[PDB]
């Protein structure tokens, strides 16, 4: 029950969702064949493992997820990959053309030749879940892909599954990974679009995963196999309150309390601990020490000072060998150290869920396996800096109107340009109104 | 207080419904305006082409007739 | 499944795409039977870019072209001949004479019917096309002239295609026709408005790097030639081997701020028997790509700023030094990158290095430095023009004054955009 379908568009999408299920496989004890031996039910069940994972007649553990990216390439891999035969073959979903970073090519162009389709497949699985949740939708804003195909899909999923939920991990531009130099327009314009389609969305900056890898893991040149598996880590921590199950607390309970206001969704993330296998080696990480990196800066997924602002929520989700008392004493302790604001209207609490699930590293990797991690989300006005560091490249293209034509001839007109920065600038006052102190 | 119960749930249906009605609507605008354009842009491509190739065609009557 | 059909017209464009094909054959481990020899799957991965498999022959996906015969029988009897499927063999009998107005016109006309057909054939095998691209010299008659005129009739049967036109600008070192320039801003003027993205080849430079660096008394066209082939594999590098700029369409989106501007400055690196063994660090190999003494075009870098650069780094290297390098010259160079467009900067590296290399940089970009080019064709054309020297030559087949003077204005045209561009800021 409460079945969550994965939707990855994009090559970031993919990849980031190949990470995670291969994560999410050694977690559950699922083999590369999809066979769980620990799984006793065959063909069926009602345990935790099975809202992400569905069970077929020969005991397989098919995911519930579908792969769409416009370039085979991609998910060609995917197909051929390790875990090819966990996956199948409908769930996989490629066409011929990529949207060549237009958000226009890849929301009109091509995009609406295979919506159609990926909203079957979709459908299809939605079926099989006795009572589905919502969907989990994995992309990037720099990507025609991972833009106009994405906000697309999520219109069709508003129609066509009314109201049920819609979350998503959104990687936001970096410019050390940078591909395109109309990033920043593809981005302005798919925030715009599924704005109101998102119930809740985590942003992932590359520049932050990349910074996290040089320093904590010793990488000189991160690469997306490295941003990778970091991300899997964090999505695995979040969504472990729905694969897994008595401290263990559901993300919707997070979801009611980190999303005061409907524009608001966009939550902050940092994990803990990230540490090389060498440094993990005779170093123990109490719970008080993952829990001050979680109030760490340079630990954050996303580059933003949450002291400029104001914290609106903040909750810890750990897992691991971890008690109560331990998160206790190392809150109260943070507390006395740290300057967490609250916004006025806002209750000053954290919001804690232990897992007892010890976290797990993907051999051959090089995060160090760790008995207790944590990763904190937290409903703080900084977020906003991202925004405006976007925007301001927007504008500044934008009053060139550079590369405005390739959007022009796919149909796009410059008027969805200018809304779609109206609505940021307002999301950007709408932060700045709900750090106002109540009159 | 039974009524405003029922109310209330209606209420929220047809919140819901209406949701879904207009970003039905939406896209579909949106399709179609972005389909005209693209063919316009694509048909004044070719037309401004054609324009060409007659030029060229009177080039070769001018030498024709000298 | 990305094909690109190639399109070689003209003396010139013949004799580069042949270079071309040869070159890429190498790198791909085909030899001129078509035949595959390769060490490295590498190799074979992106073949169908510009091959089509067939005993297992990779047949250059080519369209030769030319009003006189000789020149694609030379092609013929050159390496590689075989390799090109006859068929895609098109050449007259009248020649152009170094007439744009006989390729655009008559001459051309005449044939070019044929050339689309094979064109269509080729795009019909194509599982999805992305474009065409045309190596051609603008100062020749069937290069131009007739070049520019496929260009147009391509595009109104692939409106919806990338088109890449390695245009060779004439120079006055060169000299060869005198009536050049003209046919060098006619086109230009179709260029302007029928290539989607456009690599300015200019001979003029080519000739000078020769001279002097490759410290030639007399550089032969077999010299700009080889100039112009490594040029042209560094910047297919990305087309050809397994992602910035990894097809026609991207590398365009990224690298056309405006749809005339579509005209950059090649660039290349290390560029001279002295073997000098030190395998340039990148640092170096960096700065010559920068270097205007690299540059294929002839413009001073320094006298403009950049829109748009694209990088290519051939050969095993640390692409953190790689990153450090580029980001360095961004940041000391500063002024000579447009503010209004941000990270207008991007760079990759590709493994395997161009032959007889450990290691190379490609460097293109739209500098609106490329003005003086124009310039000084418009310079050119204005002189003869003023006197209309030569003019009855085109006025025989039917064309007008009006013609050179809107294709003059045109020229003129660009060149102000790209020093409005250059002299705007936030
Ligand atoms: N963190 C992370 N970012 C990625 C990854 N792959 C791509 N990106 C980012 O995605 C952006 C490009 O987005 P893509 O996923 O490749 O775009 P696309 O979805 O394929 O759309 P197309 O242009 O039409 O191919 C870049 O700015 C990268 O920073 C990844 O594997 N991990
Ligand atoms: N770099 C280089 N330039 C060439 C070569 N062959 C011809 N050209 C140039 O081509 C121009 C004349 O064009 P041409 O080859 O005759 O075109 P055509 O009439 O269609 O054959 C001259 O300005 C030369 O500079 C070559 O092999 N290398
Ligand atoms: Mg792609």
């Amino acid at each position: 029950m409460r079945e969550c379908i994965s939707i990855h568009v994009g090559q970031a999408g993919v990849q980031i969702g190949n990470a995670c299920w291969e994560l999410y496989c050694l977690e559950h004890g699922i083999q590369p064949d999809g066979q769980m031996p620990s799984d006793k039910t065959i063909g069926g069940g009602d345990d935790s493992f099975n809202t992400f994972f569905s069970e077929t007649g020969a005991g397989k553990h098919v995911p519930r997820a579908v792969f769409v990216d416009l370039e085979p390439t991609v998910i060609d891999e995917v197909r051929t990959g390790t875990y090819r035969q966990l996956f199948h073959p409908e769930q996989l979903i490629t066409g011929k053309e990529d949207a060549a970073n237009n958000y226009a090519r890849g929301h009109y162009t091509i995009g609406k030749e295979i919506i159609d389709l990926v909203l079957d497949r979709i459908r299809k699985l939605a079926d099989q879940c006795t009572g589905l949740q919502g969907f989990l939708v994995f992309h990037s804003f720099g990507g025609g892909t991972g833009s106009g195909f994405t906000s697309l899909l999520m219109e069709r999923l508003s129609v066509d599954y009314g109201k049920k939920s819609k979350l998503e991990f959104s990687i936001y531009p970096a410019p050390q990974v940078s591909t395109a130099v109309v990033e920043p327009y593809n981005s302005i314009l798919t925030t715009h679009t599924t704005l109101e389609h998102s119930d809740c969305a985590f942003m992932v900056d590359n520049e932050a995963i990349y910074d996290i890898c040089r320093r904590n893991l010793d990488i000189e040149r991160p690469t997306y196999t490295n941003l990778n598996r970091l991300i899997s880590q964090i999505v695995s921590s979040i969504t472990a309150s729905l694969r897994f199950d008595a401290l263990n607390v559901d993300l919707t309970e997070f979801q009611t309390n980190l999303v005061p206001y409907p524009r608001i969704h966009f939550p902050l993330a940092t994990y803990a601990p990230v540490i090389s296998a060498e440094k993990a080696y005779h170093e123990q990480l109490s719970v008080a020490e993952i829990t001050n990196a979680c109030f760490e800066p340079a630990n954050q997924m996303v580059k933003c000072d949450p002291r400029h602002g104001k914290y609106m929520a903040c909750c810890l989700l750990y897992r691991g060998d971890v008690v109560p008392k331990d998160v206790n004493a190392a809150i109260a302790t943070i507390k006395t150290k740290r300057s967490i604001q609250f916004v006025d209207w806002c209750p000053t609490g954290f919001k804690v869920g232990i897992n007892y699930q010890p976290p797990t590293v993907v051999p051959g990797g090089d995060l160090a396996k760790v008995q207790r991690a944590v990763c904190m989300l937290s409903n703080t006005t900084a977020i906003a800096e991202a925004w405006a560091r976007l925007d301001h490249k927007f504008d500044l293209m934008y009053a060139k109107r550079a590369f405005v034509h390739w959007y022009v001839g796919e149909g796009m007109e410059e008027g969805e340009f200018s809304e779609a920065r109206e609505d940021m600038a307002a999301l950007e006052k709408d932060y700045e109104e709900v750090g106002v102190d109540s009159v | 207080k039974r009524e405003h119960e029922r109310e209330v749930i209606q209420k929220a249906i047809e919140e819901n419904n209406n949701f879904i009605k207009m970003a039905k609507e939406k896209l579909a605008q949106k399709m179609e305006s972005n389909k005209e354009n693209r063919e316009a842009h694509l048909a004044a491509m070719l037309e401004r082409l054609q324009e060409k190739d007659k030029h060229a065609e009177e080039v070769r009557k001018n030498k024709e007739l000298k | 499944m990305r094909e690109i059909v190639h399109i070689q017209a003209g003396q010139c464009g013949n004799q580069i795409g042949a270079k071309f094909w040869e070159v890429i054959s190498d790198e791909h481990g085909i030899d001129p039977t078509g035949s595959y020899h390769g060490d490295s799957d590498l190799q074979l991965e992106r073949i169908n870019v510009y091959y089509n498999e067939a005993g297992n022959k990779y047949v250059p996906r080519a369209i030769l072209v030319d009003l006189e015969p000789g020149t694609m029988d030379s092609v013929r009897s050159g390496p590689f001949g075989q390799i090109f499927r006859p068929d895609n063999f098109v050449f007259g009998q009248s020649g152009a004479g170094n007439n744009w107005a006989k390729g655009h016109y008559t001459e051309g006309a005449e044939l070019v019917d044929s050339v689309l057909d094979v064109v269509r054939k080729e795009s019909e095998s194509c599982d999805c096309l992305q474009g065409f691209q045309l190596t051609h010299s603008l100062g020749g008659g069937t290069g131009s002239g007739m070049g520019t005129l496929l260009i147009s009739k391509i595009r109104e049967e692939y409106p919806d295609r990338i088109m890449n036109t390695f245009s060779v600008m004439p120079s006055p070192k060169v000299s060869d026709t005198v009536v050049e320039p003209y046919n060098a801003t006619l086109s230009v003027h179709q260029l302007v408005e029928n290539t989607d993205e456009t690599y300015c080849i200019d001979n003029e430079a080519l000739y000078d790097i020769c001279f002097r660096t490759l410290k030639l008394t007399t550089p032969t066209y077999g010299d700009l030639n080889h100039l112009v082939s490594a040029t042209m594999s560094g910047v297919t590098t990305c087309l050809r081997f397994p992602q910035l700029n990894a097809d026609l369409r991207k590398l365009a989106v990224n690298m056309v701020p405006f749809p005339r501007l579509h005209f950059f400055m090649p660039g290349f690196a290390p560029l001279r028997t002295s073997q000098q063994y030190r395998g340039l660090t990148v640092p170096e190999l960096t700065q010559q790509m920068f270097d205007s003494k690299n540059m294929m075009a002839a413009c001073d870098p320094r006298h403009g700023r950049y829109l748009t650069v694209a990088a290519i780094f051939r050969g095993r290297m640390s692409m953190k030094e790689v990153d450090e390098q580029m980001l360095n010259v961004q940041n000391k160079n500063s002024s000579y990158f447009v503010e209004w467009i941000p990270n207008n900067v991007k760079t990759a590296v590709c493994d395997i290095p161009p032959r007889g290399l450990k290691m190379s940089a490609t460097f293109i970009g739209n500098s609106t430095a490329i003005q003086e080019l124009f310039k000084r064709i418009s310079e050119q054309f204005t002189a003869m023009f003023r006197r209309k020297a030569f003019l009855h030559w085109y006025t025989g087949e039917g064309m007008d004054e009006m013609e050179f003077t809107e294709a003059e204005s045109n020229m003129n045209d660009l060149v102000s955009e790209y020093q409005q561009y250059q002299d705007a800021t936030a």
